[PDB]
C-alpha cells in the first residue's frame, strides 16, 4: 500500500528497466549468452502475457 | 535419407491446405538431426530486430538445406539433397527463373510483408522462407545494399537521398522492386556496419601498405608486373596527394610488431567478407515448368 | 646537485611512482583483493622486491 | 520411430508434484557481482584515457590483438568469461540492482 | 578404376596387419590414380622432406589424388576413391576435434609436441606418415599464417623475425596447440606474395574516394570498442604516414550509383582473386561425428 519503494528501479525509464529489459538490451548491443537473476522480474512482455 | 519435423501445435486441416501449397521449396535446418522440432525449421528462430540482413546471410552459409517432399496428419517429410541428383523445386523466389539459370538461396527481403508469407504462422513463429534467386541478381543485389550501407552514415544531403533512391529500385526481365534500407532510425545495423568498415579499412591498409610490400619483394627478382604494380600507386599518390601537406616523412623503418598486426589485421577483416565476397552456388535448372512456378533443378554443393 | 635542484624541473614531464608508493595506499581489506597489483612485489616480510 | 500423444482423460487437474528433498546446491552464494563488461563489450567511454584508465583501475582488461572471435564475441555474444582454474565452491553467480 | 589394388614387397606379421586393421576409412593420398600401385609412393613418405618446404608438401599434396583404406587381408590394401557427393566415412588421428557442421580440408601434418613419430606401420627404412585432416577455420588460419610468415619476413635478420615466429607459429585452436615446422621461403611462395601484392595493389587502385574515408566518417560518429581498436590502427599508420591532421571529410561530389557498382564488383574480383591464394575448397562436409572424436561421416 506504498507508491513506490526504489524510485529509481520501477519508473519505465529508470537505470535498472533500461539495464534488465531484454528489449532495451536488445536496443543496447547485450551480450545474449550471459544469464543474469533480475531479467525475469524487469521483462514487462511475459509479465503481460 | 529423410527427416520428419513434427509440431507441438494444433494445427487445422485448413492450415494443412494452405500448408500443402509449399510442397517441393527449400527450408533451412540448422543441422541434421532424424527427428526434429519445427522451431528449427525456418530463419525465424534467427531473425529479430537488431542483426540484419548479412547475419542471416552468414547463418545461411552453413545451414543446411533441405527439399520438402510430404505432409501428413502431424509430421512434414523432408529429404535432404544430394550432389548432382536433380530434384524439383517450386519458386517461390521473388524472380522469374528460365532455363539454364544458375541459382543461389539468399534471406528474403520483405520481412513481415503484405502475404505475410500468404498466412502460415504461429503463436509467437511465422515460418520463413530463403528467396532461391539466380546468381547474377543475387551478387549485383549484395553489392546495391553494400553500397546502400556506405550511403547510409552520409545521408545528410539530398543528392544522396537521390542516389539511394536510384538505389532502392532494382532493375530485371519483368522484375521490379524497392529494397529495403539497411539505415532505420538514422542508424545502420551491426552486421552492415562491420561488413563495410572492415572493407574500408582493407582498402586503407592495402593503400598504405602495399608500396612497403612490393618493394620488399622487389629487392628480388623483378618482371613488368610489379614495375605498373609500382607506377599504378605512384599514380596514386600523383592524384592523391595534390592537396595534402607536403614532406608526411613515411619511414623505411619500421617495427616488426606493427606491420604483423597489420598483416593480420588486414586479413583478418578481409576474412570476415567472404560470407558476402562469394556467392556459393547451389542450384542450377535442367527444365523450367510453365508458370515458372516450379523447375526440375540439379543440385550443386 | 644543491645546484641543479631545478634542473630536473626544468623538464616538464610527469615521472611514475614507485610500486612503494602504489602499495602503500591500498587498505587492509583491499589488499588481499586481486584488483591489487603490487601482490607479485611482496615475497617475505623482511624484504621488499 | 514410434509416434505415441497423449490425452488427458481426466478433468481439472488429475496429477500432482511436490519437490521434497534437496540433495545439494549447484551454486555457492557467491558475491562475485555480475561484470557488466562482459555483459556489454561494446560500449565504451567517449574520452580515450578515461575508458583506459577505468578499464585498468577496474581491473577489466581489454582485447589485446583483434581477431574473428573478438568481433563474433562483440557481434553475436559468445563465452567472454573463461572458466577458472579451481573451483571448489562450484558454480558462482551474483547481479547488482541500484 | 575406382578400386585400386596396392601391395607389399614385405610381409605383414600380426602386429603389422594389427595395426593396419585399426587404419580403415582413413584418408591416404596416391598420386598415380592408377590400378595396380606400389606401396612406397602409397602415404607421403616419398614425398616428406624435412628442411624442403612446407609449402612444397602443401601443393603437392593439393595437386595429390585422395583416396579410403578399406578392408586389408595379407599383403593387399584395396584403396577406394570416393566418388564426388556421395555419403563417406573417415577416420582421422590427427589430433584436433572436430564439429557436426563445418567443413575440412587436407595438410601435410605438423608435430604435435609430445612427437610420438610413430604412425602405425612402418617397413624397414620405409614409414607410413599420414596427412592431417583439419577444420576449415584452422586450414584458412595455417594458411594465412604461413603467408604472413613469407610476407613480412623478407630483407630481415633472424632476430626480429625469431621473436616475431616463436608466437606466429603457435596456434591454439579449440584446447589443441600446433606449430610449423617447415617455414623456409619458396619460388612458389614468391609467386603467392607476387599475386598478393598485385591483388592488394589493385584493391588499391579502383576503390572508392569515399570508403578510403569511410573510418573516418565512422570515427566522426560513433565510437564503439572495435571502433575504438580501429582508430587506433588507422591512426597509427596515418602518423607513420603523416604527421599532420587528417582532415574531415565533405559532401562528396562524384557520387554515381553504376559507378559504386563497377568498381566494387571489380573490386569484388580481386579480393575473390587475393582469397584464393589461403581459401582451400572443401573436401569433406560432415553428416555426424563420433564422440570419441575419432571417426566422422562426411558427404563428399
Amino acid at each position: 500500500f506504498a507508491a513506490t519503494h526504489n524510485p529509481w528501479a520501477s519508473q519505465a525509464g529508470c537505470l535498472s528497466d533500461v539495464l534488465y529489459n531484454t528489449r532495451h538490451r536488445e536496443r543496447l548491443g547485450y551480450n545474449s549468452k550471459f544469464y543474469s537473476p533480475c531479467a525475469q522480474y524487469f521483462n514487462t512482455e511475459e509479465i503481460i502475457a | 535419407a529423410n527427416i520428419f519435423c513434427t509440431f507441438d501445435h494444433k494445427l487445422s486441416i485448413a492450415d494443412v491446405g494452405k500448408l500443402t501449397k509449399l510442397v517441393a521449396a527449400v527450408v533451412p535446418i540448422p543441422q541434421r538431426l532424424h527427428l526434429i522440432k519445427h522451431y528449427q525449421l525456418g530463419l525465424h528462430q534467427f531473425v529479430d530486430h537488431t542483426r540484419g540482413y548479412v547475419r542471416l546471410r552468414g547463418l545461411l552459409r552453413n545451414m543446411t538445406l533441405t527439399l520438402m517432399r510430404r505432409v501428413e496428419g502431424n509430421q512434414i517429410l523432408l529429404h535432404v539433397p544430394t550432389h548432382g541428383l536433380l530434384y524439383t523445386v517450386l519458386n517461390t523466389g521473388p524472380v522469374t527463373w528460365e532455363k539454364g539459370d544458375a541459382l543461389c538461396v539468399l534471406p528474403p527481403l520483405f520481412h513481415g510483408p503484405l502475404a505475410r508469407e500468404n498466412l502460415l504462422t504461429l503463436g509467437q513463429w511465422e515460418l520463413v522462407l530463403p528467396w532461391i534467386v539466380p546468381m547474377p541478381l543475387a551478387l549485383e543485389i549484395n553489392q546495391r545494399l553494400l553500397i546502400m550501407g556506405l550511403f547510409s552514415l552520409d545521408r545528410s544531403y539530398e543528392e544522396v537521398k537521390a542516389a539511394v533512391q536510384q538505389l532502392q529500385t532494382i532493375t530485371f526481365r519483368d522484375a521490379t522492386f524497392t529494397i529495403p534500407d539497411p539505415v532505420i532510425d538514422q542508424h545502420l545495423l551491426i552486421d552492415m556496419k562491420t561488413a563495410c568498415l572492415s572493407m574500408s579499412m582493407v582498402a586503407n591498409l592495402a593503400s598504405e601498405l602495399t608500396m612497403t610490400y612490393v618493394r620488399k619483394l622487389a629487392l628480388e627478382d623483378s618482371s613488368m608486373l610489379l614495375v605498373k604494380c609500382q607506377e599504378l600507386l605512384m599514380r596514386l599518390d600523383r592524384e592523391r596527394s595534390v592537396g595534402e601537406p607536403r614532406t608526411p616523412a613515411r619511414p623505411q623503418h619500421v617495427s616488426p610488431d606493427d606491420e604483423i598486426a597489420r598483416l593480420s589485421a588486414l586479413f583478418v577483416m578481409l576474412r570476415q567478407l567472404d560470407d558476402l565476397i562469394r556467392e556459393q552456388v547451389v542450384f542450377t535448372v535442367c527444365d523450367v515448368s510453365p508458370d515458372n512456378k516450379s523447375a526440375t533443378c540439379i543440385f550443386k554443393g | 646537485a644543491a645546484r641543479r635542484i631545478p634542473h630536473f624541473y626544468r623538464v616538464r614531464r610527469e615521472v611514475p611512482r614507485t610500486v612503494n608508493e602504489m602499495k602503500q595506499d591500498f587498505v587492509v581489506t583491499d589488499f588481499y583483493k586481486v584488483g591489487n597489483i603490487t601482490l607479485y612485489t611482496e615475497l617475505h616480510p623482511f624484504f621488499d622486491f | 520411430t514410434q509416434n505415441i500423444n497423449t490425452v488427458d482423460m481426466g478433468l481439472g487437474y488429475t496429477s500432482n508434484t511436490c519437490v521434497a528433498y534437496v540433495n545439494r546446491v549447484r551454486t555457492d552464494m557467491g558475491v562475485r557481482v555480475q561484470d557488466l563488461f562482459r555483459v556489454f563489450p561494446m560500449n565504451v567511454y567517449r574520452h580515450d584515457e578515461v575508458d583506459r584508465w577505468i578499464r585498468h583501475a577496474a581491473g577489466v582488461e581489454r582485447p589485446q590483438l583483434l581477431d574473428t572471435e573478438t568481433i563474433s564475441m562483440l557481434t553475436f555474444g559468445s563465452m567472454s568469461e573463461r572458466n577458472a582454474a579451481a573451483t571448489v565452491h562450484g558454480q558462482k553467480a551474483a547481479c547488482e540492482l541500484i
